């Protein structure tokens, strides 16, 4: 693998958290929203995302949330959201970096397939890990990174904007038969 | 976006926050940039004091072209000893800031602009030495051809600024020429990049943009760069040449010209990516046209009336 | 399915997308009692709506919440919309998308309060506001034409060529069937008969709807009525007394062709139609002349299509065929075309949705319904 | 002394050669009563002109005999010229030679009828018909410049260098203050205000010239208006009703820069000014960019010189100064220029004398005037 | 069989080598919608090209990618080439070698970019770029003559003797059919007809093609048209309105003989033709005078060959014959001559092949073509 820091993108229903591995916070935390227009064709260049999309409703752009109830459902908008994340905000070259992505435990095979082709063919990232999202939230619970502070067994209740799911993990293994989801969260 | 920002947006927003903030919290933030550049932003001794440090693989070449002198001129009293693993560093103390919101804003801008300031020194060396050659050629126009011929080799800067780009530039009495020895290693970006580099050179032949720098392109090197170490004529590089004439680096325009030429290959790389999103919308529009050719094979039948949730309806 | 609610100035016309005709059609009226309610119990109400107001009218002040195509009273318009959903269609509005309609060149706030009440009072899943003349063109089976739509409160002309509207050439005229009813009250007073109350205004609207017609040549008809009994005929009031009228039968509708009869300074409906065609680009005018589409109840007069064709033939150059399309169902063409539109599959993507309103507020209508 | 009469599409400006402002400024309007004259005596007339028609306008149908710089009603234009000479200047036109004006690219019949009426009915001893924007350059004190003239009916650009006009480079646009007034009537309807009588058009004309302005960046002023109360201003109707208005203050004038707002295919006034300079010879363009002269009432908006300077700096190459020249008296500069031209001691050979008209007829004007 | 295209500045002429006439002739135009589509399920397209843009022009802004024989818009030229291949001829461009065509004295970039687009975008197997005037001698059956070619965008003279061109004696004039349409729109304004839009320009082009002619002696024809209505004709607009036309019927085409009518300092077509012969070597002139070939649509005016023989006879020495060969098919003679050339057995080694292009780049065209 490359010696450059991995790039972390948690794309939630409400908020996307963007940053680099080993920092004391995300570099960006902004809404998972895109502002889009509704003789050369350039209306796919004219969009905005995040806090800069919220500023554009008075300028006649239609805002949309391409992730709803935890799942990506507009792949045009999620590709434009990722290109703008990579080239405006994270200001990075995908060919140099490995990426950590996330989605809910239920998420369709179709979503991870669609995610991989945008990451490897549109952006051409060096490599991709699509993480099980609340399994990462167990590791954030440690008092420090040292092995003696780890608690590899715990239930994790994750409740964001779009979905809440309860994940049992034991000795670091996810008991996938026992996942429960409630379709109700912060929105 | 149609155009890239020149500055690091994270450093600009973070410093615009911390220069206003009533109660600064600590930070420890490594931040990537284009061309393999990286920053570290941290509060290493007090929450009051931010250290910003730049790491850049070509910085030793840039020091040979007068970079430390320009960075001392730009950042002044804020210059600090380099951090371990970083090439340059600046310390800003949040109790030592300028007295106005507009001086604070242009300081937050100046520190976010640091990658293009470290990389600007070879361009300022070319622009200031072109002004010496211009004055000598204005003194004796028949001696000028020999001054230009020697300055083409004795005053040439090459920067191997990433492993698939060499920027080469030199002054002559009426111009600065800069050549991007340029490549795309990812195969779909090499294929789309051939279209981008071709239409870039053909654009400059149209009447609407004759005011721009002269551009030339090839894929052997321009004559005056053929023997620069690390240029190679068979190694899949194309060579985009810009001739900046005196009007492109006039005193009202030098810093915008420098900022805008350094980002050349980054705008081309970004637009080769963004063109795929355009092709994908072009494609799925005519997937929706081909739907209508299959829909004429569906025989016409009335569906039962349904509510918005899909539950059956019993009226009409 | 989706509801289609053509809430016009004089009649509410309502029903379901894909139905042949509206199954709810009633007066756009709220009535309130104007007399001493002396008997206790008796099934009395604080107010009455539609056909219930129209049948009780002898004891009610009647008022329309909508005038000149604009909602003037939102509390009574909610009362009417409640009557459409719960009494007249017998539906949960939270289960059905609703296609609403309005005239062009309305106040922006009319569209906003109309979307707000649909999402916040009636809790609708989705809604849209269509221009009434654009709906009337689907009911014609046409994708080019100029639509002259005249209802109770407003007349408008919208030219469309190959599905493109020309919004600079759209004309509005705040003269239609209510102005003709008020003028019929003013001229009935000259033959001996006074109609004064909001209830008597419904009697003279019913006289207008079956005695009145458009003359092909007004001055010849006016001279023929001034010199014979042959144009005169009669009507019976609720009270059983008889009204006889003559030139009042064609003087009332002639106000559409001569707005100066009601003191207006405007072109008539024929010349307003021609002025709209002449505001369009020169190549499209031939196909607009061949496709003059009539709509709304104020186009239902006998002889109005023959008159409209005669009048436009005098304004246009003689070198081309003027054709007026006046279907017998043109009483409902806005609703009919709304039921077409609400049943198309691309239109299922054009709705304002609940989630999308909740994220954007009532301004979403201005950036989605044109 | 000669007379100078600038026959504007919306205002007559008239007076005498060698005076520094017009003596007479009044509406280019004839009004006729549209209501029943029940009262005998009391100073009535069958028709009213200029300020009389403007004061009585509530009771009149007003009309302008000028559309887009062309006289469309000659009997009303005779009544305006008669009012100019006999009522407003108080002269016998048989005693004074008259300098008249018109737009470039007008019908030849306009100039023929205008010379015929002046000799054959007003008995004028000698007359001339100048191009309005050539006169505006005299008032500016210049031999070179491109003159943007925009009045009530027409906008035109004529470039002149060292006293020579380039007739092939002349641009004309039938869009000016009447089209901006009618578009303000259009977009006031979306705020809920209906203006429809030709007298109400004069109220909207006054709203336009007291409240409207040109936005330096339109899309930023739209965002500013959508997010602030600070943009909005109020106007008192003659009724004492107060209207309030916001983005419509700069959307109305932006039609000059975006003619597609009123459904025109034309380039904006910045583009037609640049297209006119780019039709000129390459050596003269430098001095035309430095001498963009603005004239007529549609150039009187706050911020129009600044938007014009910004937009033409965005078209032109960056190495030469774009100067927009916008005099504080520029609303009269065509008339000021006519007063200079009729006062110049070299001009008295250039008049058409009645002795020339008596042998050549009205076609004399095409070989005596540009 | 090879393909052959005259990518003319106003019409595309396309077809196969060895055929007698172009298979496809259509407007060299792309049209884009200016209005908004209000009607759902309509056949709305992002742009239209050729006869479909011309048919729909009332709702489109129309653009030509070629101006003065130079491709100014490469995207709209690529749309036109894609339309020639896939829609009009309906053949894949990889299958047939294509003979393209160009005016002399063009930008070298125009021919390189045309070459690069055919080999890399349309992937053609081989192509060539011939001079339009050389092809007009092949169609005429000549190997000696001077060709006056005049299409929509450019007029040019090429003298050839016994198969040798004299490239120092070649003349170009950036004045042809489009400049005569612009001028007819301008001089229609002085009779009171306003044509402004890109679609009204196509109506004025049709007026010019139907009614204009070249007057054998202009001052006798001007005196004739001033004396009586006998030179006047009528045209009916798509609106059914009639326009009548008089001296502007022949004063339009006179701009070919008098370029100063459109304000440009240059010799008329007779003097550029004579100057081209006088730049040639003295022994060949005697044969060039007998072999004046006329080609392209702007040479189709009634009387132009008689005017042209009269004017060349006044310039040339009277001791030798002037003959002008203006055949009835001359409207297509460039394409006809390209079909002859691409059909010759002795031409088949002269194509630029794809394998020969991609070892040399697009500059190959400057050494394989004249
Ligand atoms: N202090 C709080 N109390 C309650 N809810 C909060 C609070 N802070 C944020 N939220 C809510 O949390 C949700 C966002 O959580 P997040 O984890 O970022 O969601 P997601 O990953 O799914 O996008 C939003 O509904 C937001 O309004
Ligand atoms: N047969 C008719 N003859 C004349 N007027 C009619 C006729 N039928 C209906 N109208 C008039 O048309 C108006 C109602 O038409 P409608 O299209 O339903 O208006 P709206 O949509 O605005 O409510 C009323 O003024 C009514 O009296
Ligand atoms: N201050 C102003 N601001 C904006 N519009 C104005 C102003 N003053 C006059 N106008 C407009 O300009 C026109 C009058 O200007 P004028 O130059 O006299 O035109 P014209 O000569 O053609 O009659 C009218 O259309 C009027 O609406
Ligand atoms: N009969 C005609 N009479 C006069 N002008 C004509 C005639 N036919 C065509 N034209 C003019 O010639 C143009 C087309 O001629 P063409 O030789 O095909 O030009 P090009 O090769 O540049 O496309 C038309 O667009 C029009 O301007
Ligand atoms: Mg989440
Ligand atoms: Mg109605
Ligand atoms: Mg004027
Ligand atoms: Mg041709």
């Amino acid at each position: 693998a490359s010696f450059n820091v991995p790039i972390i993108m948690d794309n939630g229903t409400g908020y996307s958290k963007l940053g680099y591995a080993g920092n004391d916070a995300p570099s960006y935390v902004f809404p998972t929203v895109i502002a889009t227009r509704s003789k050369r064709a350039t209306e796919d260049l004219d969009f905005f995302i995040g806090n800069d999309a919220l500023k554009k409703a008075s300028a006649g752009y239609s805002l949309d949330y391409p992730i709803r109830h935890g799942q990506i459902e507009n792949w045009d908008h999620m590709e434009r959201f990722w290109q703008q994340s990579l080239f405006k905000y994270l200001r990075c070259e995908p060919e140099d970096h490995y990426f950590l992505l996330t989605e809910p435990p239920l998420n369709p095979p179709e979503n991870r397939e669609n995610t991989a082709e945008i990451m490897f063919e549109s952006f051409n990232c060096a490599g991709l890990y699509i993480a099980v999202q609340a399994v990462l939230a167990l590791a954030a619970s440690w008092t420090s990174s040292k092995v003696t502070d780890r608690s590899l067994t715990g239930t994790v209740v994750d409740s964001g904007d779009g979905v809440t799911h309860i994940i049992p993990v034991a000795e670091g293994y996810v008991i996938g038969s026992s996942i429960k989801t409630m379709p109700l969260a912060g929105r | 976006m149609l155009s890239l920002d020149y500055n690091n947006i994270f450093i600009y927003e973070l410093l615009t926050e911390r220069f206003s903030s009533e109660n600064p919290s600590s930070i420890d933030q490594v931040v990537t940039d284009f061309d393999g550049v990286t920053f570290h932003i941290s509060t290493p001794e007090e929450k009051t004091k931010i250290l910003i440090s730049l790491s850049m693989k070509c910085y030793p070449e840039l020091v040979n072209y007068g970079t430390l002198d320009l960075l001392k001129q730009i950042y002044g009293a804020y210059v600090h000893e380099p951090e371990m693993g970083y090439n340059f560093s600046i310390l800003i103390d949040l109790q030592q800031l300028p007295a106005t919101d507009e001086e604070k804003e242009q300081l937050a801008m100046s520190i976010s602009m640091l990658k293009r300031n470290v990389l600007a020194a070879p361009f300022h060396r070319a622009f200031t030495k072109q002004a010496e050659l211009a004055d000598l050629a204005r003194k004796d126009p028949e001696n000028a051809p020999m001054l230009d011929k020697q300055a083409t080799s004795q005053e040439l800067m090459a920067i191997h600024y990433r492993d698939e780009e060499t920027i080469v530039l030199w002054p002559e009495h009426d111009r600065v020429t800069v050549v991007f020895s340029t490549k795309f290693r990812e195969e779909t970006d090499r294929i789309f990049g051939k279209v981008f580099l071709q239409e870039f050179v053909d654009a400059r032949r149209r009447p609407a943009i004759q005011t721009a720098p002269q551009v030339l392109f090839s894929y052997d090197p321009p004559l005056e760069i053929r023997d620069i170490q690390g240029i190679q004529k068979g190694d899949d590089f194309g060579f985009v040449t810009f001739v900046l004439f005196e009007r492109h680096f006039t005193p009202q325009n030098r810093e915008d010209c420098i900022s805008h030429i350094q980002v050349f290959r980054n705008t081309l790389h970004f637009h080769i990516k963004a063109s795929k999103a355009y092709m994908h919308q072009r494609m799925r529009k005519r997937v929706a046209d081909f739907q209508k050719v299959l829909n004429r094979a569906k025989p016409d039948v009335e569906l039962e009336r349904k509510t918005a949730t899909g539950r059956s309806f019993v009226r009409a | 399915t989706a509801l289609v609610c053509d809430n016009g100035s004089g009649l509410v016309k309502a029903g379901f997308a894909g139905d042949d005709a509206p199954r709810a059609v009633f007066p756009s009226i709220v009535g309130r009692p104007r007399h001493q309610g002396v008997m206790v119990g008796m099934g009395q109400k604080d107010s009455y709506v539609g056909d219930e107001a129209q049948s009780k009218r002898g004891i009610l002040t009647l008022k329309y919440p909508i005038e000149h195509g604009i909602i003037t009273n939102w509390d009574d318009m909610e009362k009417i919309w409640h009557h459409t959903f719960y009494n007249e269609l017998r539906v949960a509005p939270e289960e059905h998308p609703t296609l609403l309609t309005e005239a062009p060149l309305n106040p922006k706030a009319n569209r906003e309060k109309m979307t707000q009440i649909m999402f916040e009072t009636f809790n609708v899943p989705a809604m849209y506001v269509a221009i009434q003349a654009v709906l009337s063109l689907y009911a014609s089976g046409r994708t080019t034409g100029i639509v002259l739509d005249s209802g109770d409160g407003v007349t408008h002309n919208v030219p469309i060529y190959e599905g493109y509207a020309l919004p600079h050439a759209i004309m509005r005229l705040d003269l239609a069937g209510r102005d003709l009813t008020d003028y019929l009250m003013k001229i009935l007073t000259e033959r001996g008969y006074s109609f004064v109350t909001t209830a008597e205004r419904e009697i003279v609207r019913d006289i207008k709807e079956k005695l009145c017609y458009v003359a092909l040549d007004f001055e010849n008809e006016m001279a023929t009525a001034a010199s014979s009994s042959s144009l005169e005929k009669s009507y019976e009031l609720p009270d059983g007394q008889v009204i006889t009228i003559g030139n009042e039968r064609f003087r009332c509708p002639e106000t559409l062709f001569q707005p100066s009869f009601i003191g207006m300074e405007s072109a008539g409906i024929h010349e307003t139609t021609y002025n709209s065609i002449m505001k369009c680009d020169i190549d499209i005018r031939k196909d607009l002349y061949a496709n003059n589409v009539m709509s709304g109840g104020t186009t239902m007069y006998p002889g109005i299509a023959d008159r409209m064709q005669k009048e436009i033939t005098a304004l246009a150059p003689s070198t081309m065929k003027i054709k007026i399309i006046a279907p017998p169902e043109r009483k409902y063409s806005v609703w009919i075309g709304g039921s077409i539109l609400a049943s198309l599959s691309t239109f299922q993507q054009m709705w304002i949705t609940k989630q999308e309103y909740d994220e954007a507020g009532p301004s979403i209508v201005h950036r989605k319904c044109f």
